[PDB]
């Protein structure tokens, strides 16, 4: 079970310098007295490491208590330890610490290892009770006190213990890296003896790779495992724990990086180098030895002014719609087509696209667009769709199994519908047979349901083709009139006539900046220009292509174009 | 802006006749079929007539041997000849202009038979 | 309506001379002080141009009757017209000039331009009655005689007229060039004052473009509207047209030239050179500044005279096909072979042909062919063709990777399928190790699929290589039976015997000519050699690389062959 | 009907020296003066050819027996004949020389050329009896008794005689060169008075081709048809037989080789040169005038010692997978994989591996492998492939354009379908960005087409992200269900844990050898190596291109790897 | 093997209320999102709202403010209580785990509503 400690109080960061520090073996080949350079996830060098003291001594009374911060894990860790007596014993891994979510903990008892992964229970303040038996203290006792629960383990590992026994000057320095990269959680490490050097040391020393466990968790967060001399029942008033904590841990986070390692003629790696520290160590690297274009800002999109709109009101917003025989086919060309209208508006009941997705309408060109627009009973504009039957699938409209283009229905009560009823929308029942594409049959000839011709006049057998609906305010949304417009695109290897309304931006000049001039894309720098363009001539050219002018689409000045600086 | 003008109704005693009148304007391409429907309150539009650009007469059972019409190619206008009047014939008549598209009515003739 | 206008009587053509007129902006760059080389459509510089007028007044009697003929429109016209009273309107392109196909129509009325593409019916005359009206006299009212109706008008199109009122020797040029590429026409324009020159002058102005309509039509032919001034129910004896058809217009075709174009500092173009006209405007265009070919005429083709015809019909239409392990494969030589009847009877679901396209096997001849006829599954078609794996293709039948040949494949359930299921064809699952290509094996002996031998006989692990499909009418497309023929076609160094049905041509001696020898085609001369074959040689190849030396299929005298380029 | 004769008794067999003999015309191409270098199957310079005799005496008692062995045929067959009374009288060729197998016949008797080829119940000692009549003695009646039957006969070539009348020290000696390549029968030869050379004589000549046969049969075997001049019932004491076999003939190998031709003025082959023979030689034909790597010795395999299985019948037939979204992704390891019952099974409708050949997975060893599993509907499978575009390749599910792995998908309608439709699956037709490649999204927050926020409540321009999937048994192939696993398999620098069925061999050392070590395969000798390997090290690469030092999988020994090549 | 506990349906007259559960006994890797289907005969699966454990409400418009979700931390169950019933809303119910393997589903609970 845990036990609760006081409060961190957020002590303030504090840093240091890591003099060429976390060096590890990234491929497991042998190379000897050969230079290899390495992208891969290292600590750049001579960079600031933060390190925290694992007993802090700081308020006036003199409180002992425990600096573990929950500290990020940000593309591998670089976790450095300065020690004397065995105070750190392990990690926790995971991103919530908590059993929403995985967790991975590693600690080293005075035998072995144990790694778990497992959704713990972590307290704010998991840590080891270590005492010492009362005849031998040789080995030192430890009651786990990180987790309230343990469930749902997925992984075991034990092995030689992590850190070695350190049971009075003659620290030693302790090196992680822990990477947690395609479901492998790797760790490398080293151990040195230190002598006199407070932070950490100046040289070099290799992390030679320790365990590459296959695990799938996230992690994302991590905190340090501490070992409590002391009681916290009974905290002493000093040196109940270790000396006040001169001992300390530093970490630092590894980036994306380019080394120059020199392995040796035994097979170590004796020196690196960092590309991207200094001029000199990009000199190396580019000598594969140890002895520039200005970026755009944004992007500029300028297209001439839009002029012609689609009479999509002549069709969606008109005062009449015509019968379910005679549908208003309108062709629709050579003009800008805007869908966002239609779309964003939302007043439309029914909005289905077949073969285009109904967000890339307005990138999409087209050769011509037909509109037919018309009223009809709730049920049936749900009919509306390709591949169906039904009365009207059937007998009105001829819909394609395949069929590019979108269905477009509203509700039409306040508009279509009288109280005493509107009649003048004519439905049919009864056909001699199926229609073909596109067919507006509007033949009244009377239907022979007998064996008996009608010659033209009902009876027996013989009725009219066309009945009337009763459009009423009062009716159900069954029975309820639609206004329904269906817009069929063509596209066909010939120049598109309809097209979607193209968006430009402002004007930046003497700027350099990726441009779109009325597709003329690139990127450069703008300014006005005295040249002397024709009424034709929209951009012009040098000695050799590369054009150097253009016009700008909406003001007729010319701007011309010098590459940006390089 | 298609327009079909209404005319030659009113009150007839039994027995009588009228002409009444369907002129269209407009559009109205070559290919009409114009027609009479009859509405009585209560009752939906009844095809009385129809006749298109063949020249074909289509009449309904209702009407056998009563209701005449006649086309007019130089105005392209059609006159409903009204005969042997009878009191269930007292509704409001309506043309119909089939055309291609956005099929267009009139306003109306009130028709009134009764002794 | 239209208006019938007597009989043309098909006047003598007359040609003038185009001095470095026609030459457009191909572009819509700005170019300054630069010569630039673009190979586009252009008229030829010193070209003959056919010259029209008006009204020509030919006849003994003065008949006044308009030159309004229809002309060709093969890629792109140059029309220029030398006038002073507005006497030509516009001009109609299309193909049939009649309702069955669309059709392209410009005038040019005082106001505006009209521009339509609709199914117009053209009548013989098109033409624009013009009358003054009886007190201003400042414009002229037109009445459009061009066509009786249009249809299914798909494009409408009207801005400032492309031609100016010319309302008296002040003769104005006005030259425009029409193209139709990618269903884009392109107009350009330019009009000059012009003094006392009754042809075209000389001199250099660009036209610079004017419009770029996306039309989309297919353009052969094309004509030219004029204005009648006169009236046609009472033509009057003498000047009542027009001064007797002062006015005129000349028509020239673009070709596909290399012009060498001169943009001056402003960004006009000021002068061209046709690099194709001299051989020092093809110096100049070579040096990009202003300051050996021999062809053969004819073809000779020989072929053996064979009468044979190819046994295709007990191949393909054979009763009866063997199993997928007897090869009962055909060989087909000393016959002509007609591929369009199997390749143009579309009846075989399979056409996949690797080395030879399979249009053009009715040209190529060949050693020898090799018909393999058999029966296999639906799903196991796509496994006949080389580099392939599958039961098939690793265990019945192997096609090399370097295949020269046609696989064809049809169906057959009417013809192989009963109701009973037809167990005739068998089929291998098992085999030691896959084939060599065109291996085949017909051996019964039962495989060891455990670690004991079988010595013959079935069992445990033992099995017959034999097993049988059931062929059945009502099985699905994967399991229905098709016949399939694998005709491998031989072309080695090597005498051909089924020679595709070509027709030998006589023989042209010290010529140079396109050859066709048993085969073998290419371009030269053939001379008579002294060189003896012995009676298997059929080529000659003195430096390995070119054939220089043949023998005649048809007499046995060896001629050898002299590259034609001088 | 076929004659038994007496045993052969196993002669020992005769060699001599074949001084430059068996050139002949590897193309039909007329060459003058030129020196062309071939490289194709010639009979060595300089070999022992073996000879027989056609009649033997070698009994005590004087027995005379014809000398005819069934000789093999590797790779064609130089035959040649010193003989003057045409006791030599054709060949028969095949594999197993019965009626189980196809063969070939050549006999020419006095008139023209028998070649057949038929299964032919050939018997022990085939042969033809010759008979002079009793006036004319001109021609010689010849009876065969070569086969005793024959059956499914394919081929049928008559012509002149090969052998022409030898009808008294006027041997001839006629050289032919029999080949089989690519289905086809070659047949050169060359005929030539000799004179008292008992052996092959010294000179050359060249042997034209005489006829191309299509036979397309196997052949490993031929043995030599001979007339019998004696009688079989009684034979004579002496003088019976012809001259106790004066004639003869030899018989030599062909061999894949390189020579040297010189053609003459004339075109005949005067002169040639074995690449091979001498280093003169190799000099000549490295120069085109007339004026060394060892080789390893066998194979070794050597692999990690495993002894476990793999899941992969779990991952396969798993009676649940999971949907298109969320897709299954189950690791696996520590195994030996067999890919065969996958590859072979025939079960599964699509089947694609890129980056590696389905039918090597059973070679290669693999550090893990991952199994992805779902269900999808046909247009979508599609869909499963790198580089490719599509609702589940930007939403659902991407493959990187580097991906090596197999994708195998079947047909489940009988497991996935239920009448009323299957709705446990579904996908996302919506998301804000593309997916990154096996990047999971499992989100289901609602997207916000329009410009208002949703905040999680569905309304309009609001849909929720994932749509049901519609499996019905009666749907279209299109729309029926097919699950689908992907198998990524990672081959990196690692020990490799899922494996192939591989038996790992005894190690040979200090010899150059063919290694193939954890999937590396390479040829080189192998040394002990005392390289500082540290206990994680598996590889070695001193100068990163060539793996100079290996790990042994078996027992963790440094080997160190030298070229053989010296 | 993720088992998923249905339970808390039934007959019920025109607005009254029920209250729903649904239990995973298996696995569950680390999050979940609990969701709750709807199918009524003849038509498709309609999710009525896919709440995560954590966040993200996702509600449907069809019941919008009638029906609401409780999540049960210790045994990690979710509850619909469903009140204001129509018989519009009744169908079969499913539970839906979409976890981190793979998506689940439960053996369904019946609501019907009618009077
Ligand atoms: C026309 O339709 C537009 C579509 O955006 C919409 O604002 C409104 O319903 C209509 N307005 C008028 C004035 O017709
Ligand atoms: C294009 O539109 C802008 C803003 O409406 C206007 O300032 C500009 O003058 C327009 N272009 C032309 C050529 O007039
Ligand atoms: C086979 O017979 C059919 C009969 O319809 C014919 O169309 C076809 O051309 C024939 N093919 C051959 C190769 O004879
Ligand atoms: C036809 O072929 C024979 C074959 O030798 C040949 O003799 C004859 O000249 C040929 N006929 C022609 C017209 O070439
Ligand atoms: C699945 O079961 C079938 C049963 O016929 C078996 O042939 C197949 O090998 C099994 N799949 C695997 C991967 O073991
Ligand atoms: C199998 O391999 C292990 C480790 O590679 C080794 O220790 C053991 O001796 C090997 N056993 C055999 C029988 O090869
Ligand atoms: C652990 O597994 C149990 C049983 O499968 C499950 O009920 C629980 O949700 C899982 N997670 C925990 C306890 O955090």
């Amino acid at each position: 079970q845990c036990v609760n400690l006081t409060t961190r109080t957020q002590l303030p960061p504090a840093y240091t310098n890591s003099f060429t520090r976390g060096v590890y073996y990234p491929d497991k080949v042998f190379r000897s007295s050969v230079l290899h350079s390495t992208q891969d996830l290292f600590l750049p060098f001579f960079s600031n490491v933060t390190w925290f003291h694992a007993i802090h001594v700081s308020g006036t009374n003199g409180t002992k208590r425990f600096d573990n911060p929950v500290l990020p894990f940000n593309d591998g860790v670089y976790f450095a330890s300065t020690e004397k007596s065995n105070i750190i014993r392990g990690w926790i891994f995971g991103t919530t610490l908590d059993s929403k979510t995985q967790s991975l903990l590693i600690v080293n008892n005075a035998t072995n290892v144990v790694i778990k992964v497992c959704e713990f229970q972590f307290c704010n303040d998991p840590f080891l009770g270590v005492y010492y038996h009362k005849n031998n203290k040789s080995w030192m006792e430890s009651e786990f006190r990180v987790y309230s629960s343990a469930n749902n383990c997925t992984f075991e590992y034990v092995s030689q213990p992590f850190l070695m026994d350190l049971e009075g000057n003659f620290k030693n320095l302790r090196e992680f890296v822990f990477k947690n990269i395609d479901g492998y959680f790797k760790i490398y490490s080293k151990h040195t003896p230190i002598n006199l050097v407070r932070d950490l040391p100046q040289g070099f020393s290799a992390l030679e790779p320790l365990v590459d466990l296959p695990i799938g968790i996230n992690i994302t967060r991590f905190q340090t495992l501490l070992a409590l001399h002391r009681s916290y029942l009974t905290p002493g008033d000093s040196s109940s724990g270790w000396t006040a904590g001169a001992a300390a841990y530093y970490v630092g986070y590894l980036q994306p990086r380019t080394f120059l390692l020199k392995y040796n003629e035994n097979g170590t790696i004796t020196d690196a180098v960092d590309c991207a520290l200094d001029p000199l160590s990009e000199t190396k690297c580019t000598l594969k030895s140890f002895t520039f274009r200005v970026q755009p800002t944004e992007s500029i999109v300028r297209f001439p002014n839009i002029t012609n709109l689609c009479p999509f009101g002549e069709v969606f917003n008109a005062t009449r719609f015509a019968s379910v025989y005679a549908w208003n086919r309108k062709r629709i060309s050579n003009c800008v087509a805007d869908y966002s209208v239609l779309y964003n508006s939302a007043s439309f009941s029914t909005f289905k696209c077949y073969g285009v997705s109904p967000t890339k309408l307005n990138d999409l060109c087209f050769t011509n667009v037909y509109a037919d627009s018309f009223v009809i009973r709730g049920d049936e504009v749900r009919q509306i769709a390709p591949g169906q039957t039904g009365k009207i699938a059937d007998y009105n409209y001829k819909l394609p199994d395949d069929f590019t283009g979108c269905v477009i229905a509203w509700n039409s009560n306040n508009l279509d519908s009288k109280v005493g009823g509107n009649y003048n929308y004519l439905y049919r029942l009864f056909r001699k047979s199926n229609l073909k594409p596109f067919e507006r049959d509007i033949s009244t000839e009377i239907y022979q349901a007998g064996s008996t011709p009608c010659n033209g006049v009902e009876g027996f057998n013989c009725y009219f083709p066309l009945q009337s609906y009763g459009f009423q305010p009062t009716n159900g949304v069954g029975y309820q009139p639609y206004r329904v417009v269906v817009l069929s695109f063509e596209l066909l290897h010939a120049p598109a006539t309809v097209c979607g309304p193209k968006k430009s931006t402002n004007l930046v000049k003497n700027k350099c900046v990726n441009f779109n001039f009325n597709g003329l894309t690139g990127t450069g720098v703008l300014t006005e220009s005295n040249k002397k363009f024709l009424p034709f001539q929209q951009f012009g050219r040098d000695i050799a292509d590369t054009t150097d002018a253009v016009r700008d689409p909406q003001t007729l000045e010319i701007l011309d174009i010098t590459p940006c600086s390089f | 802006q298609v327009q079909l003008q209404e005319s030659g109704g009113g009150l007839v005693q039994a027995g009588g006749s009228l002409r009444l009148s369907c002129a269209a304007s407009g559009s109205i391409f070559s290919p009409n079929t114009m027609g009479w429907f009859r509405q009585a309150l209560g009752k939906q539009r009844e095809m009385v007539a129809v006749i298109s650009s063949i020249a074909s007469t289509q009449y309904a059972n209702f009407v056998k041997g009563r209701f005449t019409i006649t086309r007019d190619n130089t105005k392209n206008t059609v006159h409903l000849q009204m005969n042997s009047l009878i009191p269930e014939d007292t509704a409001v008549y309506y043309c119909y202009a089939v055309d291609k598209s956005q099929d267009y009515w009139g306003q109306g003739t009130q028709v009134t038979v009764s002794s």
